[PDB]
């Protein structure tokens, strides 16, 4: 064909110093934010894939407005006859990516309403007596913005806290099975919750986390909560007796939890066994049955190698599932440090769109994982009591860790130290329920 | 429907009207008419059971300091605003808690601690340090932007949940 | 007609890039500051009220020295004949701006000497043989710069305080109703000397409010030091009975305050009256008689619902009357901050002077109630007495309300803890003379 | 009329004479000569009674240190200087006022604390902590500036009235 002079367009003809490819649509590897936009709304073909990577990593080298006056620069195409296979499918592209926008990013839009306006002016100015009705459809994503098990889900399990006995709800008076049930929802809701605007750009890393990655956050505070809780319930359970019943209970969770595929949960309960007040309880874990002992030592070795079998076993299942999200974390932030900005070519600067390209991959796997829901029933009260946990009460990480710390030399003292002898404190029998279901 | 009484508390002079505002308002609705009763009165859906809101910010009217117990008398929930950019905004909120209290004479009274942030400047005022102050408190923090609106329904729906669940 | 080439002029034609009218003058809702200083100064009408408005609220979007080279540069028109119906009246216009500037905002040219000099060179660059004797009227006034009530007001009220007894006086000492009255002039003096131009801008919020907004805050800080002296009169009054009385002259007080209709009065009383020391008294008040209690909650109903009965009985009364000035704070400083400063179209930006506009009518508003002045005697010993109370002395904020909330403890300790008894105080009776005058 | 002899104290290096020179000037009078007996007397009216200002800045003496005493006896009424933009001129009042005390043998002498503002530089005390260092002293604070000589007379004539009042 023949467009326009280039200093009235997006003329300017591919290059080594526009784009690169990666080594039957072409991959891109790097180009200034003109050609990639171009590539984005390409009149050869369409690229649904490329739109849905680029809509979802380019904040980090182009800002939300100064996108949308790139496209608007990009449907405004001028004359130099055969411009309908240009010009139309052009345009066409163009509004594709403005309706992908506003349906898959509509943050970007209540987070500044002139960007709204400029693009609800866009949207109006649009010509074409058929494009026009055809542009409806994307005036209607705008305003609207503003599951049969086979099975019936298993029966709630109950052990020696009756439905409704809210005081009484402790670690030994719920029955196993249910806490790491109700764990496992209440964990899956946090993790289903997490959007990928919270991950890229390493975000939650940054001074604004705590704005920016709210959801994230309030799951990661959770699995902390969780993991200290146990902790808290092991090492202030002084007689050695009911210390074994509490260290038993939790194993006993982390096989559920392990049956349910929740690895936030697991991981959750590896870590409390692995923390420096459990971890030396030696009288404890001496007395612990065998099978138990393999089931945390199989759990344990989930983490070994950098999460070797982890990421093997999380490939080898079939959802529902809760994966752990902190090796997500570790490699978007890497990925995202340990790659360039800016590809260097000739002297001009190019994006690297790779880079971009890679974390979308780790969000998208995040995602999948983000559908299947779990077969389950929902207990309000049991859910409520996890909810409002919270071991640490007013103190401060150090000064509570330092109290785990300082029990649990009290409840096992180094070596030369005789093992004193502590009170009962539960006033109920310590017999667990077991791990299979009633029927 | 239930009705909660909120009660903004917090240093002048750092925007914190933002916070209430910004609730008060949808998509492309930057109007403002603080005389009509839809400017601090605002029906809500939380946890599916819907509500109405009544929201007191006393903003401008910091210099009348002995007006304060009058005004905090009126609330059953309090968000405790402090400008992330401002560090004497945030030392200010111990005093301001203290006075919550002892109006109400109660040692825990539905609060939540709201961090602001203005685009403008730096912040000065990590998230630890407000994250600390809150868990010594025994109360909820959230932070909030008056640039995106990101936040602002979470702490107000935050102080809800607390007033229920007392 | 036929106007010069825009490139000498303010020539550019209204368009939605220009100004937006509000939906016989057209009333604009926003607009450029060249477009907003065309209307200013039209050729087709006067506008009296866009005028008065403007030169109230716009130092917010315009520098007083930039609006003076604005207006010089409206001006001096060049000539592209008919120009008798253009160059004749906005010469005008731009004039009656320029008296209306020097008249009610002489604050402009005090705080800048310069600013003052290039107005007197500009008055001085008058060619008009005619215009320069109408122009003189404006130099008079830069230079300058530079009521029978039908009865006679009533008697001065006494009680056990003699006239000239300045030691004696106190608050049981003075008659309740002369209280009221002199509090009354205090506080409408304090309320009448309010310039709009501490408010405009939301100024006595900023970190130069002492500089900008003097007379604002020593209004607010006389009602702040009032409330608190009612509450330590109260509080350091130990004995119950003479407490009680103490109690009672308030409420008194506070019923000549809803006459004399001063609010401002009325919310100080009711103020130390829901204070932390003084509302927890339950002794104190079960001896109130039950009318005066009526008072106080008639009084207390005002600020509810957000003062909607206050808001409604100040429309109701004639004046004059002392407004509780908070109200107006907040709404100034929400209008300011809840509404834009600029409105966006097409790319253009358009300065919002309907939000400057709402401030104008509310600052209007508290100007119309400092005209009618109070029909009462001054007595200048009682009312040198209030201007120097000094409840708090030499103690902070806090160490003050602190102290007197341990004495509202140490006076009338918490349920189980017996009422104490202390000795009197007062060696005068306690009998008030009432609230209805003499004769 | 009654004659008053008023001090300016404070520390040097921030500009403390725009005080009394402000006073000292009309409108478009920014012309000054420190040698005629206008540039330090000014008659004015103050709360109708009328009377005369006889105003001590020794301003570029400061080095003589052991000179202030004697200055400072010369006066009736003081005015204690410092820079909203300097701290360091607004700790050094503190010793200012133990040295006036001293000289006039008295623990109440009229004084007042003001707080000239240059609007090069960025404020580092704010109103606040001058308003809760007068009240412990018991003598009234007042912001000034020096470009717009805003604050300028209410400083001066409230040290007037705590004379008279005294």
């Amino acid at each position: 064909r023949l467009p326009s002079a280039d200093v009235y367009r997006f003329a300017e003809p591919d290059s080594e110093e526009n784009i690169i490819f990666e080594e039957g649509i072409p991959i891109i590897k790097a180009g200034t934010v003109i050609k990639l936009i171009e590539r984005l709304t390409y009149h050869m073909y369409a690229d649904p894939n490329f739109v849905r990577t680029f809509l979802t990593t380019y904040r980090s080298f182009c800002k939300p407005q100064e996108l949308l006056s790139l496209i608007i620069e990009r449907f405004e195409i001028p004359e130099p006859r055969f411009r309908k296979e240009y010009i139309q499918p052009v345009q066409l592209r163009v509004l594709n990516v403005c309706r992908h926008w506003v349906e898959h990013h509509f943050y970007d839009f209540e987070r500044d309403a002139y960007l709204l306006q400029r693009m609800e002016e866009f949207i109006g100015t649009v010509r074409g007596k058929a494009m026009k009705k055809w542009v409806e459809s994307i005036t209607k994503i705008i305003q609207r913005k503003k599951i049969t098990f086979q099975s019936s889900p298993p029966t709630v399990e109950w052990h020696i806290s009756r439905p409704g006995h809210i005081e009484t709800f402790d670690l030994l008076t719920l029955h196993p099975i249910e806490i790491a049930r109700q764990l496992t929802l209440l964990e899956s809701d946090l993790y289903r919750a997490v959007q990928p605007s919270e991950l890229v750009g390493s975000v939650w890393t940054k001074e604004d986390k705590e704005i920016n990655s709210p959801n994230l956050l309030k799951m990661i505070r959770h699995t902390t909560n969780l993991t200290l809780w146990f902790e808290k319930c092991i090492v202030e359970t002084e007689n050695l007796e009911e210390r074994v019943a509490v260290v038993s209970r939790i194993i006993e969770i982390l096989q559920v939890f392990q049956e349910l595929n929740n690895f936030n949960g697991v991981l959750e309960v590896v870590s409390a066994m692995n923390s420096s007040p459990v971890y030396r309880l030696d009288h404890t874990f001496e007395q612990i049955p065998s099978r138990q002992k393999k089931i945390l030592e199989e759990a344990h070795e989930l983490s070994e190698d950098h999460y070797k079998k982890y990421l093997a076993k999380l490939r080898s299942i079939n959802p529902p599932c809760v994966p752990f999200f902190g090796i997500y974390l570790t490699n978007i932030l890497k990925t995202e440090e340990g790659n360039p900005e800016v590809l260097k070519r000739h002297g001009k600067e190019l994006i690297n769109f790779s880079k971009r390209r890679k974390v979308a991959e780790i969000t998208g796997e995040i995602q999948q994982y983000q559908n299947q829901p779990y077969c389950l029933r929902v207990e309000s009260d049991i859910k409520r009591f996890f909810e409002n946990l919270n071991p640490m009460g007013n103190s401060m990480e150090k000064e509570f860790t330092d109290y785990l710390f300082n029990k649990s030399l009290e409840i096992e003292p180094r070596n030369p130290k005789p093992l004193p002898r502590f009170p009962k404190k539960y006033s109920y029998p310590l017999k667990s329920p077991g791990v299979r279901p009633s029927n | 429907m239930t009705e909660y009484k909120l009660v903004v508390v917090g240093a002048g002079g750092v925007g914190k009207s933002a916070l209430t505002i910004q609730l008060i308002q949808n998509h492309f609705v930057d109007e403002y008419d603080p005389t009509i009763e839809d400017s601090y009165r605002k029906q809500v859906v939380i946890d599916g059971e819907t509500c109405l809101l009544d929201i007191l910010d006393t903003a401008g009217q910091e210099e009348y300091s002995a007006m304060r117990d009058q005004y905090m008398r009126t609330g059953e929930g309090f968000l405790c605003v402090f400008a992330i950019n401002n560090t004497k905004s945030f030392e200010d909120i111990h005093q301001y808690r203290e006075q919550i209290k002892r109006v109400k004479d109660s040692d825990d009274v539905p609060m939540v601690l709201v961090g602001n942030k203005c685009d403008l400047a730096a912040r000065t005022v990590e998230s630890r340090q407000a994250q600390d102050l809150a868990r010594s408190y025994g109360i909820p923090y959230i932070e909030t932007s008056a640039k995106t609106r990101q936040g602002v329904e979470d702490a107000f729906y935050t102080l809800v949940r607390e007033i229920r669940q007392h």
